[PDB]
């Protein structure tokens, strides 16, 4: 279980970004995650901040969803930021995570491709359905497969964007399957979300 | 004032148990839960377990069973093993603490910098090669897409070029994934312009060195 969070949230230069955090029960708090760096947190219960925090950083909450707020988002603000709240059973949850980017070329939303288990695979007694995801920017996509309609979490593995030549970014993502569920079902799904977007591609067995 | 260091990062050999240990620096070891936690693409970022200085500890559930955290109060160091860890295991683990008392508003500080722990198989293994084969359906001027799926393999890396290098635009070769078993496969993709089909052969050349192993295999429309 997660709470969910956009994958990506962006800004030109000057702009104030805002970031989502939905499913929350209880008051939420936000981590701010750099590469090779300590996390810290910006927000506490809802929106307080603590000492060290710059006055940029704010958060509100309404209902089950928390939102965090960076005004005049600046370059030392780009970052992942997850947010977090307790639980009864698992004591503590997380968001999926929000990469915040500071614009250096145009948004760009995915090119989403997606093939069917070949019949080669298939008389080997595997079944893959492989997703490739391509020309985007900013490089962060959350994708999602699904059983007809019915999310699938199980024998799925997703690559992390990764800089194309374009200067824009790719990614991969793989269903493993039995063949005897690749028969069984009408169709399969990648659905990829990016910025206000999704794309979604759909297969079916012959 | 109070900081935290991890162990440095390192390999861990599938089956066998992970060890880290975080060393506490300034303030005292009492009045705090000292914390494990991890990130990683398959499962974002998650808690792992903590330790009050007693000795008494607190595990996620979905790891109770193979993990155990240890706390010495006089070295300042406290401990998290991660039995039979599997590809699924790799991840960043950090270390952080959480002040003593009610956890429902808490938040974890003096995080560590974390120690990326990379669990990796031990056998080589060749690439099965799948061809990923575009619909011999009609664009009016426009693109199909076909490709290789490079199948289950280890050790990095493999190559992979189509029709020997005389092939090069429209070509995209993807990072690979890592599965649960620990082998890796990727995927390579060719734009081609949809009219070329039928008339352009499209063979998928693949290299794994390292089973000394090569692979050509032509990528034809669907039957």
């Amino acid at each position: 279980y997660e709470l969910t969070q956009p994958p990506s949230v962006s800004v030109s230069p000057g702009q104030t970004a805002t970031i989502t955090c939905s499913g929350a029960s209880t008051n939420v708090c936000w981590y701010q995650v750099k590469p090779g760096q300590s996390p810290e947190v910006v927000i506490f219960e809802n929106y307080k901040r603590p000492s060290g925090i710059p006055d940029r950083f704010s958060g509100s909450k309404s209902g089950s969803t928390a939102t965090l707020t960076i005004r005049g988002t600046q370059a030392i603000d780009e970052a992942d930021y997850y947010c977090q709240v307790w639980d009864s059973f698992s004591t503590f949850v997380f968001g999926s995570g929000t990469q915040v980017t500071v614009l250096r070329q145009p948004k760009a939303n995915p090119t989403v491709t997606l093939f069917p288990p070949s019949s080669e695979e298939l008389q080997a007694n595997k079944a893959t359905l492989v997703c490739l995801i391509s020309d985007f920017y900013p490089g962060a996509v959350t994708v999602a497969w699904k059983a007809d309609s019915s999310p699938v979490k199980a024998g799925v593995e997703t690559t992390t964007p990764s800089k194309q030549s374009n200067n824009k970014y790719a990614a991969s993502s793989y269903l493993s399957l039995t063949p005897e569920q690749w028969k069984s079902h009408r169709s399969y799904s990648c659905q990829v979300t990016h910025e206000g977007s999704t794309v979604e591609k759909t297969v079916a067995p012959t | 004032q109070v900081q935290l260091q991890e162990s440095g990062p390192g390999v861990v050999k599938s089956s066998e148990t992970l060890s880290l240990t975080c060393t506490v620096s300034g303030g005292s070891m009492g009045g705090t839960y000292w914390s494990w936690l991890r990130l990683s693409p398959g499962k974002g970022l998650e808690w792992i377990g903590y330790i009050f200085h007693t000795g008494e500890t607190n595990y996620s559930p979905s790891l109770k069973g193979r993990v155990s955290i240890s706390v010495d109060t006089s070295e300042d160091q406290f401990s998290l093993r991660l039995r039979s860890v599997t590809a699924a295991d790799t991840a960043v683990y950090f270390c952080a603490s959480l002040p003593r008392g009610q956890l429902v508003n808490a938040y974890f500080r003096n995080w560590g910098r974390g120690s990326l722990v990379s669990v990796t198989a031990a056998s080589t293994k060749g690439p099965s090669v799948f061809p990923l084969a575009p619909s011999s359906k009609s664009t009016s001027g426009g693109t199909a897409a076909l490709g290789c799926l490079v199948k289950d393999y280890f050790p990095e890396p493999v190559t992979v070029s189509w029709n020997s290098g005389a092939l090069t635009s429209g070509v995209h070769t993807f990072p690979a994934v890592l599965q649960s078993s620990g082998l890796y496969s990727l995927s390579s993709v060719v734009t081609v312009p949809s009219s070329s089909l039928g008339t352009q052969t499209y063979i998928c050349n693949v290299n794994h060195k390292p089973s000394n192993t090569k692979v050509d295999k032509k990528v034809e429309p669907k039957s």
